[PDB]
């Protein structure tokens, strides 16, 4: 309510599940697809997922962490005061989302071979060159009917899922895994080790205006505390926030 | 040792 | 019953000028911003104009539009049945239009000297850039008091209204000089002489299942009415659409 949170990957691996949870939320963002506008925000974040998936196979490394989310699961079985209950519902979750991340077909492989994104793609690395007259197709496919767009569009991020499924339950994991450490700054500098951490999650004061530019170093950082206004904001001696490696 | 435990792990 | 409205310019002026016209357009239709989807719109927009910009001389092509409208306005000075009231108030318009922008600063200079914009606009030719991790700066700023935003982004749409205002009676004069009139294609295909029009303006019936491939050079241009059924579907023998060379 009165706190920032900002969020930092302290490996590639989390920096691409990060992003990759970034683009997929956005998908459904300003549904349903009404106007121009409305299109290229959609066929946009789909362009970068599939600039992502090109790169390497998520698969692979999404799976190792499901198991490794499922072990690190039964190691609280038995300690007094957890609900085992709710245990084995994740347990079985994440093997769920196991099979169906391996059944399914290559990730992004039905939205590559869409006609429609395919063109859409070309001219997105043209400053403007999706308009009208530079796609014809999609001008067209902006005046059917809005039952057919919400139809295309649905299935669209439906192939999505066995990678929604996953990577929304691992990063969810990860995120309770760790709670927030309350921590002090002074002069806007902060240093510490973050051990077998992937992600860093800062809560700042929504008043000071302030947000961490944090820097890596094999396991330990290096947070700078610098103002949204570099013109007009300042930086005081104590800074009291809220840190959790997870 | 009770509050070691994962806020979302911890209930009943 | 139910058209689809094409527009085609025949040179890399209008082209210029529609692109444009779309960015400028866009800036003020998801206002006001209070998320990620909303400020990366915005933000992406300036940025895509600012491309136009430096890849451009808008400013001087414009000025002499705005020269070329008040003399074929003059030429109507004294005619008969020509409302002398209503042309007088247009030519002291774009006298006035080129005037306050000829005044103006370089077009995009606030803009492109912007603190935020800068940094925003940096991280677009990245996937997954646009993030909180890769763009704290950002996140801060979408909690800002909205009295605050509103301001800023005020000021940054005011930027550019020297600019908005002389490019919108432009092309309100050009779509305004030559109405539509009925034509027919054959075997899906059109052609005929442009001379000196800058856009073609093409209304096509959506249950036509065609899209109009409109190909420009020099004085003349054609048009290739293609189905949306990929070669499935058919063209017809003629297809009566509407054609205005502005």
């Amino acid at each position: 309510q009165t706190q920032v949170l900002f969020e930092h990957p302290l490996n590639e691996k989390m920096r691409t599940w990060l992003r990759i949870e970034f683009l997929i939320q956005q998908l459904t963002v300003n549904l349903p697809i009404v106007d121009h506008a409305g299109a290229l925000h959609f066929f946009r974040n789909v362009s970068e997922l599939l600039d992502v998936f090109e790169r390497g196979e998520v698969r692979t490394e999404l799976l190792k962490e499901l198991d490794r989310q499922q072990r690190k699961l039964q190691t609280w079985i038995g300690v007094p005061g957890v609900d085992q209950s709710r245990i084995e519902a994740l347990i079985q979750q994440l093997k769920a989302a196991g099979s169906v991340l391996i059944s399914a077909p290559r990730i992004g492989q039905f939205l590559r071979e869409d006609r429609l994104i395919a063109l859409v793609r070309q001219r997105l690395s043209i400053p403007g060159g999706c308009c009208s007259f530079d796609l014809p197709t999609l001008h067209i496919w902006l005046h059917l009917p809005q039952a057919q767009r919400d139809s295309q569009v649905e299935t669209w991020i439906a192939s999505l899922n066995p990678l929604t499924q996953a990577l929304t339950m691992v990063l969810d994991l990860i995120r309770q895994s760790a709670p927030f450490r309350k921590q002090t700054s002074l002069n806007g500098f902060y240093q510490d080790n973050g051990g077998d951490a992937d992600l860093l999650r800062l809560n700042l004061s929504l008043d000071s205006q302030l947000y961490p530019q944090i820097s890596g170093h094999k396991s330990r950082f290096a947070i700078r505390f610098m103002p949204l206004d570099s013109e007009n904001g300042q930086v005081p001696e104590r800074l009291d926030f809220e840190l959790a490696c997870c | 040792d009770y509050l070691d435990i994962p806020a979302f792990l911890r209930k009943q």
